[PDB]
């Protein structure tokens, strides 16, 4: 029974730079349609059969662009929202590159045409010049700012005027304003020329002076959008309510259905990585991608999944091929217009959520157990900022682990580990505003009382002076039998990192002054003292010890007596050897626009960052600097402030250098206190 | 109570829902309960093909 | 050539490749390609001997094309070439680095009068006398 063709499905993302107006445009959509959300659209003139629009509203911030990446990958088409005043933003370029990576056929909506400085054609030219795109206006704005009244449809060559009294639910077709007729004819010719380029037949008609029909123009522009050759540009502004309705008609006319998109690539679970495809059909084996996990207070884990092939029912044991885990599907609803119609028939093209999946993560493939496939995996970027989180109480201690676990499950770009040296819980994320939201959820949804600090710098200990002839004599001949042990050691610094063990032991015992059986106990006594340095109780590194002189007693000498002597000798020698506190240094790489370059280093200089050099790149300059871990905290948001949000840094542990005398001494004193 | 960790190397991170079973080790006074290395936070332990039921390892590949 | 707004005289070498990292300086608050440079220098490299950094300019025209401004291996690195002792700068007056004859520069001043442009071959000799003592040299026949 032919019900609603999958060719009527529009799986679309609304994507924009932070602060551009995209969910208000979506709220306008829901109002006009009748209502991840499903909506139904029949056209602003009711000229279309009912189309199913599944909308994913993607975050504007770059701290949550990981969600945008997941969405873009799982979606068919996109609506790119631009501010008429601000135009193409640095963050728009990031989202634009992500949509290019996934080859998402997309259109453009120039919103905020009611604000001061609104300029449609300026934004069209910025899409061309900054994004390297081919923008083709479908519409022209009638007026600007407070004088924005409507739009010209360049396909129909008519003005669209929306009724302000019904919030734009009704519209009239008018003749083009007399001051715009010349400009409308110019852009109509540019639109027809852009349509004619879609095929040799349409190019011949156009060059022959034959007028293209509205159906040929629409079909030709659709083909090129699907090919990602052009971007169709629409305009309009809500509040007075304009554009959205005609942008929704452009979604039907020009954006892909699930059958217009290439088959999804995957790998067979045969151990040979055999390539396979899944076509957008109900008659194919079931395959779906889990793309979002949300924690719900009432139903537990919601796993959002997009079906690409086949059909599944609410309550169907499928196979999580990625995690090799048979997962019985839970309760599955669907946002049928306003209601949440529980669907027991998730067909190809549909987006739904399952309740109570246990071993499913974002990026997992859910498939038919009799036809295993792994759909292509999501690569998750490495976290760029880390902070220490400490529980206030012991109740908060266990609760913290639980809360952070849930947050790491729903958001892979969020990492949590315990630092083995500090025993602090370290959390890491895709920016500090990202970490701020994570902390807020932890101390609200889960209400876990925690302090936010900085990852403790891994302080080390070493000497800066050879000391010779250091006597250690454990002579405890008391309490029954005596315990005699006597060693003489030299202590000397090693070059930093010259020994992968951080420690050298030289046995230079001559004359059997110490029996060879006790020499391992002396070394073990030193190695235990290396774990807790005599200066501040940090591990001692980059040190050599030569045992060359010693003495035993035939009855009273013990293995651990010589280990006690070794510790005495070590503690006395270490204090004479001018002990110092060490530091880690981090190799930092910053990618920035050439005009923002200066600011980056100004701050890095205050952060004790020894700028090694620079590699002027295409974006601008790739500056390299040696910056202490202590000064590499809170840099994500600071960089975002200096560079207006167009810079990305990386950092790696470089080497164990010497902390500046001031820094080292200050910490030594604080630790002693 | 104080529990005991089986196997020879765990997968622990100090906040981990682990399961408890009876049994006194006779060697640590005050440790009276074993853990299960096959249940809920301790997976099939490393490098073992015999008595797989204890320490929870599944049967090997072939 | 063009205005001094697309002016950086640079290029210590050609085989070290990229003139963007430390080796090649500048490339800051200016904006231009980097591999688009040494290809015209690749038809130009094999006349210059290495160890002799030649000053050329990234002169960018108004239509995105840029080539270089050839001015011959100069005073400083030829006294690290024709004498045989490198930079060592700072000590003209402390200890003896090297004395250079009168005619040892005049034979390469004809090459250096295509590098230096005040007027003449003889007239540029007393500025080969310049940076030599800043490198630390002394000069007498
Ligand atoms: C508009 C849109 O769709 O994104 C919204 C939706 C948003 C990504 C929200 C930020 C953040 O709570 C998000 C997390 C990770 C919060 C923790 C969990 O509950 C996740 C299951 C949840 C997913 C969606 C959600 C609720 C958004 C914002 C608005 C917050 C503004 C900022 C940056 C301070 C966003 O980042 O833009
Ligand atoms: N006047 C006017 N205001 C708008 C328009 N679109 C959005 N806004 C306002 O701008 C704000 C941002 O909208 P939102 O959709 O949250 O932006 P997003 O962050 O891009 O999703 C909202 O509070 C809206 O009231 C518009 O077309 N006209």
């Amino acid at each position: 029974a032919r019900t609603t063709p999958i060719a009527r499905y529009r799986n679309i993302g609304i994507s924009a730079h932070i602060d551009a107006g995209k969910t208000t445009t979506t709220e306008r959509i829901l109002f006009y349609t009748g209502v991840a959300t499903t909506a139904f659209w029949s056209g602003m003139a009711k000229q279309y059969e009912p189309h199913r629009i599944n909308i994913i509203d993607t975050p504007g911030h770059v701290d949550f662009t990981i969600e945008v990446e997941r969405s873009m990958r799982v979606l068919d088409g996109a609506v790119m929202v631009y501010c008429a005043v601000g135009g193409v933003q640095p963050q728009s370029e990031t989202v634009w590159r992500q949509a290019n990576k996934y080859k998402v056929p997309r259109i453009a909506f120039v919103n905020k045409m009611d604000r001061m400085g609104a300029n449609f054609l300026k934004v069209v030219n910025q899409i061309k010049t900054r994004l390297g795109a081919n923008p083709v206006p479908l519409q022209l704005a009638i007026g600007a700012e407070e004088h924005f009244t409507g739009v010209v449809d360049l396909v129909k060559m008519k003005a669209i005027n929306w009724n302000d009294a019904d919030q734009g639910v009704t519209f009239e077709y008018e003749d083009i304003p007399a001051d715009m007729v010349e400009l409308a004819n110019e852009w109509h010719q540019n639109l027809i020329e852009s349509a004619a380029e879609a095929s040799e037949e349409l190019m011949e008609k156009y060059l022959g002076g034959e007028e293209l029909t509205e159906a040929e123009i629409k079909g030709a522009l659709r083909q090129r959008v699907l090919n990602n050759e052009i971007i169709l540009v629409t305009c309009g502004s809500a509040f007075k309510n304009k554009g959205v309705q005609a942008m929704l008609d452009a979604v039907i006319d020009y954006l892909p259905s699930p059958v217009d998109v290439p088959a999804i690539n995957g790998i067979l679970d045969d151990g040979k990585d055999t390539p396979a495809e899944r076509h957008a059909s109900d008659d194919e084996p079931f395959s779906a991608l889990a793309f979002k996990i949300a924690t719900d207070p009432f139903v537990g884990n919601l796993t959002f999944f997009r079906v690409y092939s086949g059909v599944v029912n609410s309550g169907d044991t499928v196979l999580n091929s990625v995690k090799a885990a048979r997962e019985r599907f839970g309760r599955i609803v669907q946002m049928h217009a306003n209601k949440r119609e529980e669907i027991k028939e998730v067909r190809a093209g549909d987006i739904a959520a399952a309740i109570g999946l246990k071993d499913v993560t974002t990026g997992d493939t859910l498939c038919d157990p009799d036809a295993p496939i792994i759909l292509e995996r999501m690569e998750f970027p490495e976290p760029v900022i880390s902070i220490a989180v400490e529980p206030k109480t012991k109740a908060d201690q266990e609760k913290m682990g639980l809360a952070l676990g849930r947050l790491a499950k729903e958001d892979p770009s969020f990492r949590v580990w315990t630092d083995e040296e500090s025993n602090q819980t370290i959390i890491a994320g895709m920016g500090e505003l990202h970490l701020d939201i994570i902390v807020d959820r932890m101390k609200r949804e889960f209400n876990v009382e925690a302090n936010v600090g900085k990852p403790q710098v891994a302080y080390r200990e070493t000497i800066r002076q050879k000391v010779t002839d250091v006597e250690g004599k454990h002579a405890k001949q008391s309490g029954g039998r005596g315990q005699y042990g006597h060693v003489v050691i030299d202590m000397y610094p090693l070059e930093p990192g010259s020994n992968p063990k951080g420690y050298e032991f030289i046995n230079d015992i001559k004359g059997g002054v110490i029996p060879g059986e006790y020499i391992p106990a002396v070394d073990k006594g030193i190695q235990e003292q290396l774990k807790a340095g005599p200066l501040a109780g940090y591990p001692v590194v980059d040190m050599g010890i030569r045992l060359h002189f010693g003495s035993y007693h035939d009855v009273d000498s013990s293995e651990l007596a010589f280990k006690l002597a070794a510790s005495i000798a070590f503690k006395e020698g270490f204090k004479k050897a001018k002990p110092v506190l060490l530091e880690p240094i981090m190799k930092v790489e910053v990618e920035t626009p050439e005009e923002n370059t200066g600011d980056v280093i100004g701050d890095l200089s205050r952060r004790r960052g020894m700028l090694k050099g620079q590699e002027s790149e295409v974006t601008g300059v790739k500056i390299h600097a040696e910056v202490p871990l202590s000064e590499m905290f809170g840099y994500a948001t600071q960089l975002r402030s200096l560079t207006k949000g167009r810079a990305s840094y990386t950092m790696e542990f470089l080497k164990y250098d010497e902390a500046p005398s001031n820094v080292a001494q200050a910490v030594i004193e604080a630790r002693g206190k | 109570v104080t529990s005991y960790i089986g196997g020879e190397g765990h997968n622990l991170q100090e906040h981990s829902v682990i399961l408890i079973r009876g049994g006194r080790v006779k060697d640590l006074p005050g440790v009276r309960y074993h853990t299960v290395r096959g249940a809920l936070d301790c997976s099939g332990v490393k490098d073992r093909k015999q008595a797989r039921s204890k320490y929870g390892v599944k049967r090997p590949k072939a | 050539a063009k205005k001094v707004q697309a002016y950086v005289k640079l290029q210590v070498a050609a085989g070290m490749a990229n003139p963007s990292p430390p080796v090649g300086p500048a490339l800051g608050q200016q904006g231009v390609n980097i591999m688009e440079f040494c290809k015209a220098f690749n038809a130009k490299t094999d006349s210059i001997e290495k160890g002799l950094p030649i000053p050329v300019v990234i002169t960018v025209y108004a239509d995105r094309s840029f080539t270089f401004v050839t001015k011959t291996p100069p005073a400083a690195v030829l006294l690290k070439k024709a004498a045989g002792i490198k930079s060592g700068s700072g000590k003209p007056n402390k200890d003896k680095v090297g004395k250079i004859s009168r005619a040892q520069l005049q034979e390469i001043a004809q090459t250096k009068a295509a590098d230096m442009t005040g007027a003449d071959i003889e007239a540029m000799t007393r500025s080969i006398e310049g940076t030599a003592r800043s490198m630390g040299l002394v000069v007498e026949d």
